[PDB]
RNA sequence: AAGCGGAGAGGUA
DNA sequence: TGCTGCTCATCAAAGCTGACGGCGACTGCCG
DNA sequence: CGGCAGTCGCCGTGTACCTCTCCATGAGCAGCA
């Protein structure tokens, strides 16, 4: 069995869809805590279910010696599986941190699962 | 990725916009990733081939029509379902009555869904016969339905690299004797346009 | 203004050798271009 | 007409006897000119340099 | 009203229990505008000696 | 044998 | 476990409001 | 279709010289004591 099947069908099973949002690097751990705290103050938890931040272990060089360093998939952009609601819009946007939703035109789109999954796998 | 410079794009008057033959606006639009725009599209193909397609639309809502039927005896039901105490039992007439309304909102629930399908059957069909270069195609939505349907036959894209592709396939000879026939023989804002 | 055209257009590479989404991309080409519509004459239009 | 010019222009007056007097040679259509008043603002900003 | 932004949004983000104004106070913003209007202003001149 | 660019204010003919 | 030296990033935005004439695109707008 | 008048944006607005001041920060992340 397949594990990247295995995630797209768990993910399948889970509400709402994925979107796409723009911050500043250097800032992704601490909006990512300030989201969550944000989420769970403000009880629109209904709304937003899960923030993540893809990262990989790359093997970065000091002096000819090799370290696991995390480095973030996408510098910058953080992805959270939400309903597009007014409230959750508004809260998710005036965050300290996010800039705006990244999306064609100005509605922002959501993924395809195939593109979420790509970015999920253990890999780092 | 390609870009533009900007002396030749926001300028008064936009001198990009007149070899093109584009509003400023609808630069404005296409350049900063905000509209598509097809570059090219090959109208032989698209003229042997209107049969075929438009017999695969009218099977298509027939296919609507599949549901529709079905969908209305369904409807029935649930309407004689309400309708079976309604002027012969001791229910208040008020809620008994406002179920017909509620019903008429149920019947015009399925013939929506069948209008919103005839609708963008038929928007797509007449866009797919209307295509010409250089034509904004906001909304994705018809976008991914024409480049599913009708994948071929025609290209677009969006940004600098279409601009290019706009650039590439110019004609400066033909414009230039159309603009100077039009100006030769002409009267109104045309003649001074061309000039 | 020529470090932050050379730090979006490194960004845009590493993102685009990792086979990202479209929008994503787009959205950093469009960042690109106005990089650049800033160096050359800056404040012609938006905000400087 | 036969001149290569475009109307609406302002073209300089001796280069203008000079392409009427070249293309009445050869055939025949001399353009159709009339004199103008500048201000010094644009004729300095049409110059030949 | 530029240290308000600062401790309204500092309120939401941590624990309750723990929260002291000792620690949702900021002064750095209020001397960096006192430093830059008292020096480096335009009403606040050289003295003619 | 080794540097000297911006912003603001006041004055002189 | 807490002071303090070393490092790094351009997407910010709530504030701003006492110029005035010339010239052209243009754009919604009316007929 | 056919014009059309108000609007909105960009261009320009004297020469030479003297004296004084000031020029990014906030958070994060090691490096100690």
């Amino acid at each position: 069995v397949d594990p990247a099947a295995a995630l797209k069908a768990e993910l399948r099973s889970k509400p709402g869809d994925w979107y796409v949002v723009h911050s500043y690097a250097g800032y992704e751990n601490k909006v990512k805590a300030n989201l969550e705290t944000r989420v769970q103050n403000l009880d629109v938890g209904d709304y937003i279910f899960q923030v993540e931040v893809p990262t990989e272990e790359v093997t970065e060089i000091k002096n000819g010696q090799r370290k696991q360093v995390n480095r973030k998939v996408l510098p910058g952009y953080i992805l959270v599986r939400m309903d597009l609601t007014d409230d959750s819009w508004a809260a998710v946007r005036n965050t300290p941190g996010v800039t705006g939703f990244v999306g064609a035109t100005s509605r922002p789109s959501a993924l395809a699962l195939d593109d979420v999954v790509k970015f999920l796998l253990p890999r780092g | 990725a390609p870009v533009t410079h900007i002396w030749y794009f926001k300028g008064v008057p936009s001198r990009l916009g007149y070899l093109l033959d584009l509003a400023p606006k609808d630069l404005e639009k296409i350049i900063y990733f905000a509209a598509y725009v097809i570059t090219s599209v090959d109208e032989e193909m698209r003229h042997n081939e209107l049969s075929t397609l438009e017999a695969e639309m009218a099977v298509e809502r027939k296919a609507v029509e599949d549901q529709r039927d079905g969908e209305l005896e369904a409807r029935a039901q649930k309407l004689e379902a309400d309708l079976a105490e309604l002027e012969a039992e001791g229910a208040k007439a008020d809620a008994r009555r406002k179920v017909r309304d509620g019903g008429e909102r149920e019947m015009r629930q399925i013939r929506d869904r069948a209008q919103r399908e005839l609708d963008r059957l038929e928007d797509i069909w007449s866009t797919f016969t209307k295509l010409a270069p250089k034509q904004l195609i906001v909304d994705e939505n018809l976008y991914r339905e024409l480049v599913d349907r009708y994948g071929e036959y025609f290209t677009g894209a969006m940004g600098a690299e279409s601009i290019q592709k706009l650039i590439e396939n110019f004609d400066i000879d033909a414009e230039a004797e159309s603009l100077r026939d039009v100006i030769r023989n002409g009267k109104g804002q045309k003649k001074l346009r061309a000039l | 203004l020529y470090r932050r055209v050379i730090n979006r257009n490194n960004r845009l590479k590493r993102l685009i050798d990792l086979g990202a989404p479209e929008i994503i991309v787009n959205n950093e080409k469009r960042m690109l271009q106005e990089s650049v519509d800033a160096l050359f004459d800056n404040g012609r239009r938006g905000r400087p | 007409g036969s001149t290569e010019f475009l109307p609406g222009s302002l073209i300089d007056r001796a280069e203008f006897e000079a392409e009427n007097r070249r293309v009445v040679a050869e055939g025949g259509e001399p353009a159709a000119g009339r004199p103008v008043l500048m201000g010094i603002t644009k004729a300095s900003l049409a110059t030949d340099s | 009203s530029r240290m308000e932004r600062v401790v309204r949004e500092r309120m939401t983000t941590q624990d309750v229990e723990a929260i002291t104004p000792q620690t949702l106070i900021n002064i750095r913003p209020v001397v960096a505008a006192i430093k830059e209007f008292f020096g480096t202003s335009q009403l606040s001149q050289f003295m003619d000696q």
